[PDB]
């Protein structure tokens, strides 16, 4: 007999103060408890598992669906914590093209990893007797349980260490691990290929691992993690929109599925209405009538996902590249390629939740949540391609109060443009009309009033109903600039207006923001300064509009 | 050569804090790095049974394109148990001159204790998550962390006593893997005195405090003044009230009686001008009962004012300033406003660590995704304080311009 290498235990302990489990073993059918018994010798006999004496307190409970199915929540539950490695799964988009790619499912994963001796007295289950008229055969695991919580950890670290050497002296092929099967792929020859694929399971048999003798049962396209992967290409698996009477709360989340899914290769998916329906709903089965605005957007994702796209393949010879376009209503799409019309892949970003907001703000968060993407995936920053033109960012982020940064960057003519809406000026105006606003409101009745009064005498006080101290100073602000030139010097004393209008939106919740926002945008130049209130500053009256 | 047994808080686990992603090129910096460590025995390979993880990037320091492995062990020092105190050398801020020198390597050569070895482990990271992570622990005095000086304090203590009994005018002190010498010497002799120091330290970052100082607030000093000027100057001085109990304004504020155009040029009153004089005067004044309090966090507010200039407040209480600057530092970092607000951080942190011994919690004016994406590609220090992040823009932007 050929020596087996013999494989690294990881010591194993449970939770500090938790004990091993002790579960009360289930009532089974005399059918299940011989099919049990037959499935248990078998494995005795291969050396997965050794009967144990009385002397064992714990127990776990036992199935059979005939296969055998141990029920190891309990045990997890008091199992340790270990390091899962797998916390994301890779994308296609940053895999490089292969010209030969082989498949290598080991079989007897967790089965052929051996568990650490102090740690199997915590396994042990038992198999009733026919009629309960004998002690039950008490069982437990020497390998690495299915369903235990150590198992995938466990055994991907004892695969790893036994692929080291192998890689380490095959610098010119690249290894996969992932659950029991290996993916291998290199450049060379076919022969010299599959000769190093031989040369592989060698190395895997020296320790007692077994990978599939025959012709390699999975080749190209490979169906995986919800994508296809050919030999040149990648895409999703086939994203099909359903015609229906009536679309439900799952039915339409079913759809935003496919769509989110589906919008990291085909360009252009929104989901702002369909996942705008779901505001708050919290009912599965609450049908909700769509807008003609979900409509529409579904027949804009239907022509998309009209025929196939495909995706390419990662070149670390070329050059990153990352577009972004404009799409509406807070939503954005990119595309990460590195030639044009063929993809690496797309996705969109949607704004966040706030009261105030402007386009370059949110072109910015999509330009870092690309940046982190894109170092996740190819591990460095793409060049960009954004709709801002190199004047319009320069004075952006020179004169927000804010520090901000974008990696190197060009600018692409694709409408829609991101611009700067107004700008306010640094200093006071000479010849234009000084407005002194003001508004107030009654916390009980709320009755308030707002109002101006300007150097050339212009007076205007409006009384308003069912307002606030906010919404007055705000509409103050309004009527200056309603009734004001196209050049005019505004003072407050609200420093919740300037905080507003310091933060430079371009779109609000508010419609009296908005509308004050319009008439900014049709001014020619604004100089907003802010005074303390109640300090006596003459022209700012407090007691015109607390009347 | 012996190690003190480490524990941990009571009824507190190990840091399990998520590795965030790397550059391909850091990301082979550290594998290189970790190498050579492991080669060494200064770190070890770990299993799946250490679930604890510190995240670790790749820096570069000034004046060398050698990199540098940064661990971020800011969750394992506030798990970390208490080490006791010394008392932090209140004649370092006051010192003429000050150099900074980094002792890290040093640690490298006390091992750590076993059963808190685990507590180290970090996460190499791989790109697209293809192949796992490399995982190790540290096997010795690991850098960036708060154990490792208080553990070294007596051997540190045994390799400067000979210095410290030569030289009784230069004060030494230590914070986390940095040395801070303060002397009076000339630039010549402090450069010569500090290569004594590193080869004295061999055989087993020019900053001078004095020319730092804290920043009254001034007032405008005009001829004639717009309605503008007025009501800024009103606004400001409404606003140091807050700090000075004195301040009035209701005679410069009478001025303003009327609604007048701003570029209107408004004659100062006696009045408004022995008004503005007292405010003068209570201004050249400290303020009233500002003290440190050594069990309270200090707070660093930063304003950017533009075309490079930064303001920046460190205090306790509000309107309690301990310390306040400006720093305009023009160093490559034109055209990146991000790089200079780390650079700011950076400056600050090292002053409050000269004065008090210890990094304030900073309020950044930065979105956090900006932050948190772009900060590291700038760090070049061995230590991280905290932050959070200010969205409102402040008012008194201004004030302290
Ligand atoms: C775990 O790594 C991955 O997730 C990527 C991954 C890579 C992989 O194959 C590779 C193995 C080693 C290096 C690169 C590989 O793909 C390069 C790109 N590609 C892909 C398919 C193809 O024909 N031709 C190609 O040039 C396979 C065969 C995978 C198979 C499955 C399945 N079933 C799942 C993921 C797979």
């Amino acid at each position: 007999m050929v020596p087996i290498s013999p494989i690294e235990t990881v010591p194993v302990k449970l939770k500090p103060g938790m004990d091993g489990p002790k579960v009360k073993q289930w009532p089974l059918t005399e059918e299940k408890i011989k099919a049990l018994v037959e499935i248990c010798t078998e494995m005795e006999k291969e050396g997965k598992i050794s009967k144990i004496g009385p002397e064992n307190p714990y127990n776990t409970p036992v199935f059979a669906i005939w296969r055998k199915l141990v029920d190891f929540r309990e045990l997890n539950k008091r199992t340790q914590d270990f390091w899962e490695v797998q916390l994301g799964i890779p994308h296609p988009a940053g895999l490089k093209k292969k010209k030969s790619v082989t498949v290598l499912d080991v079989g007897d994963a967790y089965f052929s990893v051996p568990l650490d001796e102090d740690f199997r007295k915590y396994t042990a289950f038992t198999i009733p007797s026919i009629n309960n008229e004998t002690p039950g055969i008490r069982y437990q695991y020497n390998v690495l349980p299915q369903g235990w919580k150590g198992s995938p950890a466990i055994f991907q670290s004892s695969m790893t260490k036994i692929l080291e050497p192998f890689a380490a002296q095959n610098p010119d092929i690249v290894i996969y691990q992932y659950m029991d099967d290996l993916y291998v792929g290199s450049d060379l020859e076919i022969g010299q290929h599959r000769t190093k694929i031989e040369e592989l399971r060698q190395h895997l048999l020296r320790w007692g691992l077994t990978t599939p003798d025959k012709k390699h049962q999975k080749e190209p396209p490979f169906l995986w993690m919800g994508y296809e992967l050919h030999p040149d290409k990648w895409t999703v698996q086939p994203i099909v929109l359903p015609e229906k009477d009536s679309w439900t709360v799952n039915d339409i989340q079913k759809l935003v599925g496919k769509l989110n899914w589906a919008s990291q290769i085909y360009p252009g998916i929104k989901v702002r209405q369909l996942s705008k329906l779901l505001r708050g709903t919290k009912a599965l089965t609450e049908v909700i009538p769509l807008t003609e605005e979900a409509e529409l957007e579904l027949a804009e994702n239907r022509e998309i996902l009209k025929e196939p796209v495909h995706g390419v393949y990662y070149d670390p010879s070329k050059d990153l590249i990352a577009e972004i376009q404009k799409q509406g209503q807070g939503q954005w799409t990119y595309q990460i390629y590195q030639e044009p019309f063929k993809n690496l892949k797309t996705g969109k970003y949607a704004r966040m939740r706030g009261a105030h907001t402007n386009d370059v703000k949110q072109l910015t968060e999509a330009v870092q949540k690309i940046t982190t993407e894109s170092i996740v995936i190819w591990g460095k920053t793409p060049k960009f391609k954004l709709p801002i033109q190199k004047e319009t960012w320069e004075t952006w982020w020179t004169e927000y109060w804010q520090a901000t940064w974008i990696p190197e960057w060009e600018f692409v003519n694709t409408p829609p443009l991101v611009k700067l809406w107004y700008q306010l000026e640094k200093e006071p105006i000479v010849g234009a009309e000084t407005f002194y606003v003001d508004g107030a409101a009654n916390r009980e009745t709320k009755l308030g009033k707002a109002g101006y009064v300007t150097n050339k005498g212009r007076q205007k006080v409006v009384p308003l109903t069912n307002t606030t101290n906010q919404k007055t100073e705000l509409q103050a602000i309004y009527l200056a600039l309603q009734d004001s030139g196209l050049e005019v010097n505004i003072v407050t004393d609200s420093q919740y207006a300037l905080g507003i209008i310091q933060a430079q939106p371009d779109k609000s919740e508010s419609e009296l923001v908005n509308q004050i926002i319009e008439q900014l945008i049709k001014k020619e130049k604004v100089y907003l300064a802010w005074v303390p209130a109640h300090k006596g500053i003459g022209g700012n009256e407090q007691v015109d509009k607390l009347v | 050569i012996e190690t003190v047994p480490v524990k941990l808080k009571p009824g507190m686990d190990g840091p399990k804090v998520k590795q965030w992603p790397l550059t391909e090129e850091k990301i082979k910096a550290l594998v290189e790095i970790c190498t050579e460590m492991e080669k060494e025995g200064k770190i070890s390979k770990i299993g799946p049974e250490n679930p604890y993880n510190t995240p670790v990037f790749a820096i570069k320091k000034k004046d060398s394109t050698k990199w540098r492995k940064l661990v971020d062990f800011r969750e394992l020092n506030k798990r970390t148990q208490d080490f006791w105190g010394i008392p932090h050398p209140a004649g370092l801020k006051k010192k003429k001159s000050v150099t900074v020198l980094d002792v890290g390597d040093a640690y490298f050569s006390v091992p750590l204790d076993e059963d808190f070895r685990k507590y180290t482990a970090f996460t190499i990271p791989s790109i697209n998550n293809e192949t796992p992570g490399i995982r190790y622990q540290y096997n010795v005095l690991p850098q960036g962390w708060k154990g490792s000086p208080a553990i070294f304090q007596s051997s540190m203590t045994k390799i400067l006593e000979p210095f410290k009994k030569q030289n009784p005018d230069i004060v030494i002190y230590q914070y986390m893997d940095d040395l801070y010498v303060g002397s009076d010497l000339e630039i010549g002799q402090h450069r010569t005195k500090i290569e004594e120091l590193r080869q004295h330290l061999l055989r087993w970052y020019e900053l001078h405090p004095d020319k730092w100082t804290v920043q009254p607030i001034v007032l405008p000093e005009k001829d004639s003044w717009t309605v503008n000027d007025i009501q800024k100057l009103v606004g400001k001085l409404n606003w140091a009230s807050q700090i000075y109990p004195g301040i009035k304004v209701r005679q410069l504020s009478k001025l303003l009686r009327g609604t007048k155009a701003l570029t209107e040029v408004i004659p100062l009153t006696e009045e408004a001008e022995l008004e503005l004089a007292e405010n003068r005067e209570i201004l050249k004044e400290p303020v009233h009962g500002v003290y440190y309090d050594p069990s309270k966090d200090l707070i660093a507010e930063i304003q950017k004012q533009g075309q490079g200039q930064w303001t920046y407040q460190i205090y306790q209480e509000p309107f309690k300033n301990l310390k306040t600057g400006k720093y305009a530092r023009m160093r490559g970092a034109h055209t990146n406003d991000v790089k200079q607000l780390t650079e700011a951080v950076q400056k600050i942190t090292t002053e409050s660590i000269v004065i008090w011994g210890k990094t304030p919690k900073f309020k950044l004016p930065i979105q956090k995704e900006t932050w948190e994406t772009w900060w590291t590609e700038y760090w070049q220090a061995t230590w991280i304080p905290e932050w959070e992040f200010v969205n409102t823009p402040p008012l008194v932007k201004l004030w302290y311009q």
